[PDB]
RNA sequence: AAUUAGCAGAAG
RNA sequence: CUGCUUCUGCUAU
RNA sequence: AGUAGUAACAAGA
């Protein structure tokens, strides 16, 4: 009967197959080179290659957080005593005069003789964090008789172009710094063989990757949502300044207290888990917003001051923004270092790899090299055109950026960008093995992805990294016809 | 001006080798916000339309609208088709019946066996249960026992007889019942007042009151679904509507999950109920045999697959089928109840949630509109979408807020026969013999499908005639995430083959945080948690270290238990300071009591006292391991409590969940007098925690009895006096 | 205190809606109404946890005399909550009042925790009384197996030690008294002594039980040490490139260390049997392998029992052979016969067909079981004769099953009417002899009725006994129940004095199995010992580093450098009958990519190992051909000549090579003009490329179209998928 | 050669 | 208003 | 405003 029901059907129900080549592949997102589409502007948390630290070296004492914000801002005591706005850029919907007032109500009362770093119910203040912006409920007939309630369409997340600061931020963000931030606790002393390979491999592993400013980065987002969600579960209907802060060693051995900015609080009765706490983030920097105007439509950027570094002097930029969060990213910024395991790991395979072949450990012979290996060099990124090979330790400092801006940057799109390129990265890998790949609905396979391309940075930036890498790749096919005939 | 691009990875490694770094499990889940009434109605519109073409009538016990896909007309295009032919599905069936003889009647005898000694407390093992005496969710063991007090009601006394098969015979003597009573719960809207935007508080106090319905709205509640929307789902852009069944159907259900879980232990060609290493070792033994199994010089290719709508597009009426054809030769009893599930599937209701919230911008006001009162406004106070979708329900919409949904499977309690189904589309393996053999693995609704042939045009004949073949079934192979490549890379269920399964370590990532049930269990939790992936997931030691030290850190910032030598203050780091200075073996202090980390790799399966415990102080080990320590709560008979062994930090966090508005008074009485009924049986038989009890008789009278016999020999052996032996069979006498 | 819970139940009665639920409730339905629950449990207790440390009361407190030791304030902090709350609802405290506890705390005695944590503290005592090793850096092949997680002492089956442990804790409500009462009533009373006066929850008694009881087996990925002393430090025992050397603590049993024995004594005498005189070779490997602890003399001096290679690397050693064998719980001695394993279809009593293994010839053994003795003679599948002894009858029933199945006789496979499991759960390879073992206990009344009866002998000291185990008039067929030095060889036979062998290097086992403890062999080069694939990836390595120098000397000599010590390694897991065809074919195809100019470095990676065995060739001097090379274990172990493999690929653009996985770069060492080469001249032997694809000269030809052909006479060959080239002989 | 629930994580 | 199944892990609230 | 994202929170489950 199944030969018999597989005659009378028509033959146009079949499975289609196609042999997949590789000018069959067409780059993915094409609207993202569109010029007649806005830059994706930037939409983090926090200032993350932008940032600006106040250091304040401190003499061992992890007193309090409002004592360290009023020690460092007495260190830099100008930028304090600034009453004038100098207006650089403003927000669409924003007001320039009351983030002012906020900004100046944050510095007097981190500074008082106090103990607590509460606000007041002002009117900037209620105008920033958002009050009585909730809709009333009525009676269900009430709304039935009324014509005038509608139910709203919902808001489509807008479409944006590939925004050149995304590249920026991913070759800052992989670079060495002279500071560490992690506060890696100690470990039981090492007994067995393994213990002792381990610990010689994470000295290298951790040299790399505590001394980069993705780290410094990552310990910011942690400590500032681990010290938000204790003020939002105390203080749930308070609206209480916390300050963004770090802290830091360098080489030297010799520990600062980096300050990032303030923050206001707003009323934050999380009763649900997707329940929004508003979040009102002055942030210091030195980056002038008119250098590239289109990455901050969110902020309102004041100046404040200069800063001598050195015998150099730079100005000091103010960037003011509403903002909010809930629980669960919460949870997740408090759960952050895990970006490090999902980036060491990956190279430590390939280390233990190493291993299997020559016979020793070879972790000293990957990072930096030894009598009988040469350093292992990775393809790590273009310049003007052409492609350049870079260290170990730079692909490990490169995995973890990607895994820290996987946290940063991510949402829904994201997830859906990355299992719908997945499926089309093992057909890649498939034409690169010559196994000869068929596919039989490929246009609907790149329709999948393409809808997952809206506003988020991360996926804009990684579907033009994967035009960019696709046509490195088509490029180098082209010695594989020689092979034979 | 070097720019980093960190695709780049990809052309020293390969993408199996490197694919933890595309798995973004460091970021945050996709939740949903509001109503689930958009995702549960465009799941009905979109299981009607693949079976629209089929025999669509009116069903005369309910009223619904009742569509038949099975035997339909074959399919004309690409497009999903519910319309699978029963004789292709007989005869896939008798080819896994001739191939492996023996094995239904085997399974219907095992599932026998097992259904005449299955109590029914086996209807406690579930999370949330629709309950139709409140048309809620309540636990599972809430809802069974409110149907059981319910059922004694109306003379359906057979939940006392012990087994499952009366209490089944009890939920279909319900059905042809011209009343049901039962116990409903309703609220006192009480009005109180505040200070707020609308002036005044609505508090609700629920209280339990005595309801009756009739038949047909009975018969319309027990076959209705509960349908939500489903949270943090990574890997999908948009989110899905899932369904819960009632307790009239989940024990009828069991048996037939059952049967043919004990059809797929058996089959060579599945991929469940195996699970772990046991699954990586069978699929890549399967994998070597069919990879020794090409021709000499032919081509062996490898489709990866997957089906594109599962649960939209398989049918009960199939289901019932295959049971009609499974259990070809166990007794009528049992066909009958094997048959009573698939039944009970085709003529499901879906309940289309909460509703959709209509606002108006100017006046800042909102409301509720539910799902009865859907169609009560005109469809242009209405989205684009939601209007659309709203005109297309229109016919299947029944007029107390439901749906009728008779085609797919929608709660998708049928993972292990649909498996049957597709190793069954899986075992036929040639079509007109022609020059080619298929073979392949099947988890749930994913396959994996191996073609050897002479070249791959053949092979893609294959494929195009097992694509056919599936279609003839209501199996609708996905061309957009299918592809197919020779043989020796593939991926199965998240699992990458290439040449040997890879270490994937970012899935079982989210795993490693602060499991949070108090402090001892989650430290015992992470490091074997750190231990387990370095065993079968490819963590290295470097990286377990590193584990450790993060774990320790998290652990320390979530508990508030740093370090007694450091200087972070906090309400607990005053007192661990102190005990720092106080204690003089310092290394025996636990990382909860401000304490060093001793563990490392080779100690991760001995716990936290037990590593500490020849370091440690005998003041502070006889503070902290106390036996009458008040964090921990003993068993007392409500001195003479027994010793609670383990330490301070077993401490229990009772989570008091109390609504906002919601005076809690009886709903906390009734659950009390139930602890108290359960405390005192547990006073009496003292073995109740450790062996289920077995009885059909009262608890009442067991209790008696087990006190008499206790006084009795409590007499007799000196331990009570006489006149304390008169007071107990006074008082035994008047209960 | 039964009269203050007969108290309890008369102020219990006097409430109206406990009364009903008492009087209603079945004793089955007490798990029913013991979960009731009205409000849903949280979703989430890594946020409710990270949530609820900040606040200011997360605990709970237990009401008694002890909660109040605790201070209402301590220095401003307070520590527990208001008792102005109490009334209905609890006493809630904060975190400070644990750490209060901790430091300030009323001391009490802490025994009860080392009772009941008994087994952790035996877990850190095997870790602390325990030398490591070394680490060493290689490949491991791991296997996934069931094993046991933990070492227990008396393993009980779950429902067995459940009653046993209701027979402990519960006695008066344990139900029906079964077997496991009485074989096991020594540890009951035993354990009932030692918990005599305890005041734990009996909850917690029942859960140290079960765990110092109850097994617990699960698949994990093993590699050479599978006992529960050695799984129990699994993660830093290997991982998949690195083996750390491990001596736990603790005692072990003779089981392990016998058949870890069995399997270091199978593993050398497989890798010897290659050699040049096997034997010097054999006692090499044999005197530094170490079984944990100890050498291989010492465990093959103290240990009775062994198989074929125990018996020959013992021989090989200088001592005395003990040929005992085993079948579970029958021990046999080999009187004299000589029987040789080949596979058999065999139908079984249900109707299914098993690839058994059946020996040959004819044999006699002293037999053994429990403390019954027996002289057993049988044939090939056939028993014939079966004298035992008079002992318990239980041990003379399980004596005369064991010599019914050990037989092989075809009674005993046409008995088995029943489910019969000759596969895992995970699709792997069960003993059939041991299943029917197994199944041949409990169930042997019908192998009783299917061996058939017959009568009585009648001799002096001759009488058969029945099914009722006692001295009737009709027995079963074959069984009567009477009331009553050698050499070694080079190739590793056991010769005697006259000349007539008992065992050779032909009679050793092929189950490549997995040790019980670790085996260590304190030797260069101790990787020629393991499994194929490490072998594969350990030859390719050696080829790959000294590539220069096999290079040049093969492209100047001819014979002198296709026989090195790596590739004696590499022969012993080729299969001994396509050895020689295997190395015909390659050291044609090598020879053709050197006499003619035509060189590629990947196909001489992939065939130089096979040129080690003395070529065999066809009967007219000229080579076999093939598609592929197989080699032992498994389905994914074979080089594919043209393709690649699981075992070999070549990357030509990026010039990679990928042995077993890992990845080594050829870009180096190379002929930069070798891309414009073909690769059909490095594909057949004697067949060359010459021009394109044509199909004036028919189809594809295949190998035996190909072996049949003339000196000249053209054909189409298929390398890999999409390149058909011309071929000439 | 063989060996009673609750909660969490992943996959489907 | 967080469904079903499988595997793993911890505990006996 | 804002977080966000096919529907909600921006206090009264
Ligand atoms: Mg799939």
């Amino acid at each position: 009967a199944i030969e018999r029901n597989l005659a009378r059907m028509s033959p146009l129900v079949s499975v289609t197959p196609k042999k997949l080549t590789w000018e069959d592949l067409r780059p993915i997102g094409p609207h993202i080179y569109n010029h007649e589409l806005p830059e994706v502007p930037y939409n983090a948390f926090l200032l993350m290659s932008d940032e600006l630290g106040l250091a304040n070296m401190t003499e061992g004492k992890s007193k309090k957080p409002k004592t360290l914000a009023k020690e460092c801002l007495e260190k830099y005591s100008t930028l304090r005593d600034q009453t004038d706005p100098i207006l650089i850029m403003k927000s669409e919907k924003a007001n320039e005069n009351f983030l002012w007032k906020l900004w100046r109500d944050c510095v007097n009362t981190i500074s008082n003789e106090e103990m607590s770093n509460e606000l007041q119910k002002t009117n900037y203040a209620k105008w920033a964090t958002g009050d009585g912006l909730t809709y009333q409920k009525i009676m269900k007939e009430v709304a039935i008789d009324d014509e005038t309630m509608c139910q709203e369409e919902p808001k489509i997340p807008n479409k944006c172009r590939v925004a050149a600061w995304v590249q920026t931020e991913m070759n800052l963000l992989s670079t060495l710094t002279s500071k560490r931030a992690l506060d890696l606790p100690e470990i039981g002393p090492d007994v067995a063989p393994v213990e002792h390979v381990g610990s010689e491999r994470r000295k290298y592993f951790v040299n790399e990757i505590n001394y980069c400013k993705a780290s410094t980065v990552m310990m910011k987002y942690v400590l500032f949502h681990t010290s938000l969600l204790n003020e939002s579960n105390a203080s749930m209907g308070k609206y209480k300044v916390i300050p963004i802060t770090n802290r830091v060693v360098n080489e030297k051995g010799e520990s600062f207290d980096m300050l990032y900015g303030l923050a206001v609080k707003g009323q934050s009765h999380l009763r649900g888990d997707t329940d929004v706490v508003t979040v009102v983030t002055f942030e210091f920097s030195s980056t002038d917003p008119r250098v590239d105007s289109g990455k901050w439509p969110k902020y309102t950027v004041f100046r404040i001051g200069s800063l001598f570094v050195s015998g150099r002097e730079k100005s000091v930029y103010l960037y003011c923004r509403v903002n909010g969060t809930n629980k669960i990213q919460m949870k997740w910024g408090m759960e952050a270092r895990r970006c490090l395991l999902q980036s060491m790991q990956q190279m430590e395979a390939i280390v233990e790899q190493e291993s299997s072949i020559q016979g020793y450990d070879m972790t000293k012979a990957c990072f930096k090299g030894d009598r009988v290996n040469s350093p292992k060099t990775f393809s790590i990124g273009t310049q003007e055109g052409k492609l350049v090979k870079g260290s170990f330790g730079k692909a490990l400092r490169v995995i973890f950026t990607k895994c820290l801006m996987h946290y940063v940057f991510g949402n829904a799109q994201l997830e859906g960008f990355s299992a719908e390129s997945r499926r089309l990265l093992l057909l890649i890998q498939a034409l690169k093995d010559r196994k000869g790949p068929w596919v039989f609905d490929l246009e609907g396979m790149y329709s999948g992805i393409e809808e997952c391309i809206s506003n988020n940075p991360w996926v804009i930036q990684s579907a033009y990294w994967f035009n960019e890498w696709l046509g490195f790749e088509k490029e180098g096919s082209k010695v594989l016809e020689s092979v034979d005939e | 001006g070097m720019n980093i691009n960190p695709y780049f990875l990809f052309i020293d490694v390969p993408i199996q080798a490197a694919i933890s770094t595309t798995f973004p499990y460091t970021g945050v889940p996709p939740y949903s916000h509001g109503t689930g009434t958009g995702y549960t109605i465009d799941t009905v519109i979109r299981t009607h339309e693949y079976s629209n073409k089929g025999k669509q009538y009116i069903s005369d016990v309910t009223g619904c609208t009742m569509v038949d896909p099975t035997n339909g007309p074959l399919p004309e295009d690409n497009e999903p088709s519910a319309y699978a032919q029963l004789d292709c599905v007989l005869e896939a069936l008798d080819r896994m019946d001739e191939e492996h003889p023996g094995l239904f009647q085997a399974a219907s005898q095992n599932a026998m066996e097992t259904l005449m000694v299955t109590t029914v407390d086996k209807l406690t093992q579930g999370r949330q249960t629709f309950d139709w005496t409140v048309c809620r969710n309540q636990p599972a063991a809430t809802a069974l026992n409110t149907t059981i007090t319910s059922f004694r009601l109306n003379d359906l006394n057979g939940a006392d007889k012990g087994g499952l098969i009366p209490f089944c015979q009890d939920i279909i003597d319900s059905l042809d019942r011209p009343e049901m009573t039962f116990f409903s719960v309703k609220n006192i809207k009480k009005k109180l007042p505040a200070k707020n935007r609308k002036g005044f508080l609505i508090k609700r106090i629920p209280m339990k009151v005595k309801d009756k319905i009739t038949k047909v709205e009975y018969i319309k509640r027990a076959l209705s679904l509960n349908t939500m929307t489903k949270d943090a789902e990574r890997g999908k852009l948009k989110r899905r509507a899932i369904a819960t069944a009632g307790i009239q159907i989940r024990g009828f259900v069991l048996v037939v999950e059952n049967l043919a879980k004990n059809i797929c232990e058996n089959l060579e060609q599945s991929g469940l109920p195996v699970g772990g290493n046991e699954k990586k070792a069978k699929l890549s033994n399967a994998v070597a045999k069919m990879l020794s199994n090409c021709p000499p010089g032919g081509i062996s290719m490898t489709v990866t697959g997957d089906n594109t709508k599962w649960n939209e597009c398989l049918n009960p009426r199939i289901f019932l089928a295959m049971t009609e054809r499974i259990t070809r030769d166990s007794p009528i009893w049992f066909r009958d109840f094997c048959s009573i599930a698939p039944v009970l599937f085709s003529n499901k209701i879906a309940r289309l949630g909460k509703g959709f919230m209509i606002t108006s911008k100017t006046k800042r006001l909102k409301a509720q509109i539910p799902c009865p009162d859907l169609f009560s406004i005109p469809l242009e106070r209405y989205n684009e979408e939601t209007r659309a979708k709203l005109k297309k329900l229109k016919p299947f919409f029944n007029e107390e807020g439901t749906a009728s949904l008779s085609p797919g499977m929608m709660m998708g309690m049928f993972n292990m026969l649909s498996t049957v189904l597709g190793v069954a589309a899986l075992g036929i393996k040639n079509i007109g013999n022609k020059e080619y053999l298929w073979d392949g693995l099947q988890s749930s609704d994913d396959f994996a499908l191996f073609v050897n042939a002479k070249d791959e045009e053949t092979c893609m004949e294959g494929i195009n005639d097992f694509y056919r073949t599936c279609k003839l079934l209501g199996i609708n192979m996905s061309k957009k995430k299918s592809y197919c490549n020779e043989t020796g890379m593939f991926e199965f269920t998240s699992m990458f083959y290439r040449d040997g399964f890879v270490s994937n370590f970012a899935m079982e990532l989210p795993s490693f945080g602060v499991a949070g049930v108090n402090e001892s269990a989650d430290m015992a939790i992470g490091m074997t948690i750190i231990k387990n992936n370095m065993i079968n997931n490819g963590m290295g030691p470097a990286t377990a270290q590193t584990a450790i030290q993060l774990f320790i850190a998290d652990y320390r910032y979530t508990y508030k238990c740093h370090r007694g030598d450091s200087k972070v203050e906090g309400k607990r780091m005053k007192i661990i300071k102190e005990l720092w200075e106080n204690t003089k073996g310092r290394d025996g202090l636990l990382v909860a009591d401000g304490g060093p980390n001793i563990y490392n790799l080779r100690n991760l399966h001995i716990p936290e006292i037990v590593l500490k415990y020849n370091l440690m102080d005998p003041e502070y080990k006889g503070r902290l391991l106390h036996p009458q320590n008040p964090f921990v709560g003993h068993l007392s008979i409500e001195k003479m409590d027994y010793d609670a062994v383990s330490g301070t930090h077993s401490w229990r966090t009772k989570r008091n969940r109390s609504i906002l508005n919601t005076d809690q008074r009886n709903m906390i009485l009734e659950e009390q007098c139930y602890a108290k009924c359960c405390n005192l049986f547990e006073a009496c038989f003292n073995s109740a925690s450790y062996r289920k009890p077995v009885g059909q008789h009262s608890m009442l009278e067991a209790m008696a009895h087990r006190l008499r016999m206790d006084a009795r020999l409590d007499y007799e052996s000196g331990r009570m006096s006489k006149d304390d032996f008169e007071k107990a069979m006074a008082h035994l006498g008047e209960i | 205190m039964t009269l203050a819970k007969i108290e309890l139940l008369k102020q219990l009665l006097r409430d109206n809606e406990a009364k009903t639920v008492l009087k209603q409730t079945t004793v089955d339905q007490y798990n029913i109404i013991r979960k009731f629950n009205t409000s849903r449990i949280e979703k989430n207790p890594s946020l409710r946890m990270k949530w609820a440390m900040c606040s200011n009361f997360p605990l709970a407190l237990t009401k008694g005399d002890m909660a109040n030791r605790i201070p209402l304030e301590y220095k401003g902090i307070q520590l527990k909550t208001n008792a102005e709350d109490i009334g209905t609802k609890g006493q809630m405290c904060s975190i400070a009042a644990v750490t209060w506890w901790n430091t300030y705390g009323p001391i009490g005695d802490t025994e009860g925790f080392e009772r009941v944590y008994e087994s952790f503290f035996l877990r850190k005592m095997r870790l602390d009384n325990a030398t490591w090793g070394r680490i060493t850096f290689g490949p491991v092949e791991r296997v996934r197996k069931r094993v046991l997680l933990n070492p227990l002492t008396k393993e009980m089956p779950p429902d067995e030690a459940s009653n046993v442990i209701m027979e402990i804790l519960f006695p008066k409500e344990a139900g029906i008294p079964r077997e496991s009462t009485w074989i096991h009533r020594e540890l009951i009373k035993e354990k009932r002594e030692k918990l005599k006066g305890t005041m734990i929850t009996p909850i917690v008694l029942a859960y140290m039980l079960e765990r110092e009881l109850v097994a617990r087996r699960r698949f994990l990925p093993v590699a050479g040490a599978t006992s529960a002393e050695f799984i129990e430090m699994l993660h830093c025992l290997q991982g998949e490139n690195w083996r750390q050397i491990y001596h736990p603590g603790g005692n072990k049993l003779t089981e392990s260390r016998s058949q870890s024995m069995i399997v270091a004594c199978r593993k050398i005498i497989r890798r010897s049997i290659v050699a040049s005189n096997p034997l010097e070779l054999a006692v090499e490997i044999a005197n530094k392998t170490v079984i944990d602890t100890e050498p291989l003399k010492s465990c093959l001096a103290a240990i009775d029992g062994g198989d074929v290679a125990c018996d020959i690397i013992r021989a090989a050693l200088g001592l005395k052979i003990r040929q005992r064998q085993r079948f579970g719980r029958l021990e046999l001695k080999r009187i004299s016969g000589r029987g040789f394993k080949n596979d058999e279809e065999i139908l079984i009593g249900n109707g299914t067909i098993q690839k058994i293994g059946i020996w040959d010839g004819e044999e006699e053994f002293h037999v053994r079981c429990g403390e019954c003795r027996g002289i057993l003679k049988k044939s090939k599948m056939k028993l014939e004769k079966l004298l035992i002894n008079s002992a318990k009858k239980e041990d003379m029933r399980d004596l005369i099953i064991l010599c019914m199945v050990f037989s092989q006789d075809t009674r005993m496979f046409q008995g088995v009417r029943g489910e019969i499991n000759f596969l895992n759960r995970a699709g792997q390879l069960l003993s059939p002899m041991y299943q029917l073992q197994r199944y041949f206990l409990n169930r042997s009344n019908d192998l009783f009725d299917q061996w058939g009866y017959e009568e009585s002998p009648k001799a002096s000291e001759l009488h058969g006994i029945n099914e009722s185990m006692n001295a009737s008039d009709y027995t079963l067929k074959g069984v009567v129940v009477t009331r009553n030095k050698v050499s070694i060889t080079k190739n590793l036979s056991l010769i005697k004095r006259t000349g007539e062998v008992i065992m050779g290097a032909n009679d050793v086992s092929e189950l490549e199995s997995q040790a019980q403890l670790m085996i260590t062999y304190d030797t260069p080069k101790m990787w020629e010992m393991g499994t194929t694939k490490e072998l594969v990836q350990n030859t390719y390595q050696w080829v790959l580093k000294n590539l220069v120098t096999l290079k040049a000397q093969f492209l100047l000599g001819k014979e002198d450098m296709f026989q090195w010590d790596a590739f004696e390694a590499f022969e012993s897991i080729i299969p001994q009958k396509m050895a020689g065809q295997y190395s015909g074919f390659a050291r044609a195809v090598l020879k053709q990519m050197r006499d003619q100019e035509v060189m590629k470095t990947d196909q001489f990676i992939k065939l130089l190992p096979f040129c080690f065995s003395p070529p065999k060739l066809r009967s007219n001097g000229e080579p076999y051909q093939f598609l592929k090379l197989v080699l032992k274990g498994g389905g994914e172990n074979f080089i594919e000549v043209r393709k690649g493999s699981p075992l070999f690929s070549y990357n030509p653009q990026t010039e990679v090579l990928t042995i077993c996985g890992r990845m080594m770069s050829l870009k180096g060492k190379i002929e930069d003009e070798e891309r414009n080469r073909s690769m059909g001249n490095a594909v057949l032997a004697g067949f060359l490329v010459s021009g394109k694809y044509d199909p004036d000269l028919g189809d594809f030809k295949t190998i035996e179209e190909l072996e049949k052909l003339k000196p000249g006479e053209k054909a189409n060959i298929l390398l890999y998928q999409g390149k058909p080239v011309k071929v000439v002989k």
